[PDB]
């Protein structure tokens, strides 16, 4: 007769709610659990945030939840990330890439498999000292994720550094003015940083002002490669892909696994009170919440699925993997992988806007 | 004139019979609500919406549970309904209220508070100072706010240390206790929940901070509840309170029926129409395409009966005439000096 101890999840649909179910059961089998047993409790997302907010309480903390698992919806994770936040119980993210999670102030409970589309910057510090581009031309929109790009890859740099930084309003059409701006300069390594329609806006700015061709070097992120940003992308452009990152299957898995543990882990120490049962009347924080939430921070898995799985100071995962793409005669060819700490180049030769520089 | 229907929200003790006293006319419905938690608050707003169909709410609480104003934004954004929070939980300072928001709070904001605070100092010569901040959203603008203000004031302020403490972690590594080592100032601001506060102290006393040579100013949030009093709030502690004592509840539930019916008459009296009250939260995706915040411009700018009502650019109160408090040996909340038009006015010249 072991406590039942509840993990929780708001994924996209019922073959990920099996293979939650499934996760939960091996790490079960795998597992002394003698003590403690593993649960697994879960929904899909809701059409609206107020009745995601209420699935929360309804379905997940009325049976006692440790943590709580959310995909990115096929709407947003924060209505699950309030309501978990209030009661302190952590919340693991396993798609979402937004830059605005790692907010401890207002998502004061949260931990992704994925990391940010800030940590890029990560990636293109690796490649400027590989390719030893010393000065550099930052472009981003004028939005939090932008911001968050510049802040990071500024915090990197402070060698290679970079002669300027360019922001523009989201939803700009029109970028001449600042792209001539860019073109003025010495530096002719240009790294973007926007959504998939301004990522649009500055391409074809850019191959009107004749700055998509020989001379110039593009790096750039997954969303200025994705959708309509690949349409009007420069040929010779230097993407990114990160590696099973929307995979919710692969990243059920690992963030199980890491749960797993961490719960394992908990249980080691004493006086470990339960999370609430349920929203209505319930109004104080699990005091187990804060030191639950240390376990989980500092928790390494590094046979996971997707990695080696460890978090950064804001929770965000550590040692991420990325495809280096390379748009190549209107293809986007793979020419490298950044394995989470070192980049591999392929067999494959990367054609730069015209030829090779 | 047509009516519009006001639902009044009032969580815990209140006298109903003392809060019972243009294009449009308020049919307003006194609500009482017995629990706070996201559910319940989610719920009861949802139900008043299911079966009156109600223009804009005006909610109070008694609690120190500042969440309310994050539940209130919330509510209020996805179903793109006015609420006001006045008083109370909901009228705390909060997070960036959300694009889409119809959240408007009668309490002072973070950054209006900061100044308050510094006006206190510079009134006793209490120049050189320290900061303590959690992670609470704004301790940021509030630091930057106390800087800015620092850096153009001719005065020699003395900024000697700023301390950020993650309370969402467990303090068994005593790692506050060794941040609050570090601090040597007589003066020591504090940004923070009531909650985190608490705990703050208990540790600030430790490390004998809490005693005689060390003033602690505080914002309007961990005073809270004046008649709620922890034990580990040291004696002499200094804060700003949003003036439950001349501004009461009754005159607030009117003032907040007066907005919501002003900016109704106005909308209407200019754009001939008012924003369809929604009866459901379960459709709110569906209909979005249909909705705006269109009322907010009318709401953040109404006077009524010569008093200007107005709110800021964030939505907390434009001109609120807060109340200075100071922690007595009886361990109760004593009044110590009024802020009314950016002008303080202090009861003591010395501090006995
Ligand atoms: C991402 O890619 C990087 C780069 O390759 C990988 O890092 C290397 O990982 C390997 C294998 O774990 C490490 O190899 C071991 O190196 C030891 C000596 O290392 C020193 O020298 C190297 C090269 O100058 C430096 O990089 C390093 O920092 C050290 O100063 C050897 O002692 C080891 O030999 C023993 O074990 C091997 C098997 O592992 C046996 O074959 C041997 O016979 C022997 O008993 C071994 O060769 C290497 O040190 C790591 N390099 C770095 C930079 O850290 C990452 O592992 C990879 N990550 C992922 C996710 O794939
Ligand atoms: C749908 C829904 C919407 C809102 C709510 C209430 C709520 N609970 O949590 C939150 C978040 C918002 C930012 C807030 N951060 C902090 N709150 C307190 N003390 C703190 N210290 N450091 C940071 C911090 C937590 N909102 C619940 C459900
Ligand atoms: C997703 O990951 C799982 C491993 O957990 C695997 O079954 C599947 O092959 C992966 N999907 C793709 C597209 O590779
Ligand atoms: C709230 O408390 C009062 C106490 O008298 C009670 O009558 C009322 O039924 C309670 N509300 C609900 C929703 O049950
Ligand atoms: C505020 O309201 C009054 C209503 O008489 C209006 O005339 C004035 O222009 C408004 N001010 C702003 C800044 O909108
Ligand atoms: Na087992
Ligand atoms: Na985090
Ligand atoms: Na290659
Ligand atoms: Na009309
Ligand atoms: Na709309």
């Amino acid at each position: 007769d072991p406590k039942i101890v509840n993990i929780g999840a708001v994924l996209s649909t019922k073959k990920h709610e099996q293979i939650f179910r499934e996760a939960v059961n091996q790490a079960n089998k795998r597992h002394f659990t003698r003590k403690i047993q593993l649960q697994a409790t879960s929904v899909t997302h809701r059409p609206n945030a107020i009745q995601m907010a209420l699935s929360v309480c309804e379905d997940l903390i009325s049976s006692q939840v440790y943590a709580i698992l959310v995909s990115h919806p096929p709407l947003t994770p924060t209505p699950i990330s309030y309501t978990a936040g209030f009661y302190r119980i952590p919340v693991i993210g396993l798609t979402t890439r937004m830059s605005i999670y790692s907010d401890k102030s207002i998502h004061l409970s949260f931990l992704r498999t994925v990391p940010p589309y800030s940590h890029q910057a990560l990636v293109w510090f690796e490649m400027m000292r590989l390719f030893n581009w010393n000065h550099v031309i930052l472009i981003v929109s004028d939005d939090h994720e932008g911001r968050a790009a510049q802040k990071k890859l500024e915090t990197l740099l402070e060698g290679p550094k970079a002669d300027k930084v360019l922001q523009f309003e989201p939803g700009t059409k029109n970028l001449t003015a600042l792209l001539l701006e860019a073109k003025e300069l010495e530096a002719r390594v240009i790294i973007l940083s926007a959504s998939e329609d301004d990522a649009t806006a500055v391409y074809k700015s850019a191959a009107m002002l004749d700055m998509t061709g020989a001379g110039y070097v593009w790096l750039v992120g997954e969303r200025e490669i994705s959708g309509s940003a690949l349409r009007y992308a420069p040929d010779g452009i230097i993407g990114l892909q990160l590696i099973n990152g929307k995979n919710e299957s692969a990243h059920i898995s690992d963030a199980v696994a890491v749960v797993a543990q961490a719960i394992h882990e908990l249980f080691e120490m004493e006086n470990i009170t339960d999370p609430p049962r349920g929203c209505v009347g319930n109004t104080n924080i699990w005091k187990t919440g804060p030191l639950f939430k240390r376990v989980l921070m500092s928790s390494k898995y590094p046979d996971g699925v997707t990695g080696r799985i460890e978090f950064n100071e804001d929770g965000d995962r550590k040692f991420a993997q990325y495809s280096i793409m390379n748009l190549q005669n209107r293809k986007l060819v793979q020419v490298g992988i950044f394995n989470g700490s070192y980049i591999i180049q392929n067999d494959r030769k990367i054609i730069w806007p015209g030829g090779e520089t | 004139p047509p009516s519009i229907g006001i639902a009044v929200i009032l969580v815990g003790t209140s006298d109903e019979v003392a809060i019972k006293d243009l294009s449009v006319v308020p049919r307003v419905e006194l609500v009482a609500m017995n629990e706070t938690d996201p559910k319940s608050i989610i719920t009861r707003i949802c139900d008043l919406m299911s079966d009156r169909k109600i223009q804009g709410v005006v909610f109070a609480d008694d609690t120190d549970q500042e969440a309310i104003a994050q539940i209130l934004d919330f509510i209020s954004a996805q179903t793109l309904t006015p609420i006001l929070g006045i008083h109370g939980g909901s009228s705390m300072i909060m997070a960036d209220k959300d694009e889409s928001s119809m959240f408007f709070q009668f309490g002072p904001s973070i950054e209006q508070q900061a100044s308050v605070m510094l006006n206190i100092m510079e009134e006793y010569d209490w120049y050189i100072f320290s900061i303590v901040t959690t992670y609470f959203p704004g301790y940021q603008d509030f630091v930057n706010k106390i800087r800015s203000t620092i850096e153009n004031s001719f005065v020699g302020w003395e900024l000697e240390e700023v301390l950020l403490l993650d309370m969402s972690l467990d303090d068994g590594d005593s790692k506050i206790q060794n941040q609050l080592k570090k601090l040597q100032s007589p003066i020591i601001l504090l940004y923070c929940t009531k909650e985190e506060a608490t705990y703050i102290f208990e540790v600030a006393n430790s490390v004998g901070l809490t005693g005689y040579g060390y003033t602690w100013i505080v914002p309007s949030l961990v005073a809270g509840d004046t008649d709620t009093v922890p034990a580990e709030f040291p004696t002499g502690l200094i804060s700003v309170s949003y003036d439950e004592w001349d501004y009461g509840l009754p005159a607030r539930v009117r003032d907040g029926i007066a907005i919501i019916t002003t900016a109704a008459s106005d909308m209407l009296s200019e754009h001939s129409f008012i924003p369809e009250p929604k009866s459901s939260c379960y459709n709110t995706h569906e209909k979005r395409i249909y909705q705006s915040n269109m009322l907010n411009r009318y709401l953040i700018n109404v006077t009524f009966e010569g008093r200007d009502l107005s709110f800021s650019e964030d939505g907390y109160q434009m001109h609120p005439k807060l109340v200075i408090i100071l922690l007595n040996k009886e361990r109760k909340w004593e009044r110590v000096g009024k802020w009314k038009d950016k002008s303080l006015q202090m009861k003591y010249y010395v501090w006995p």
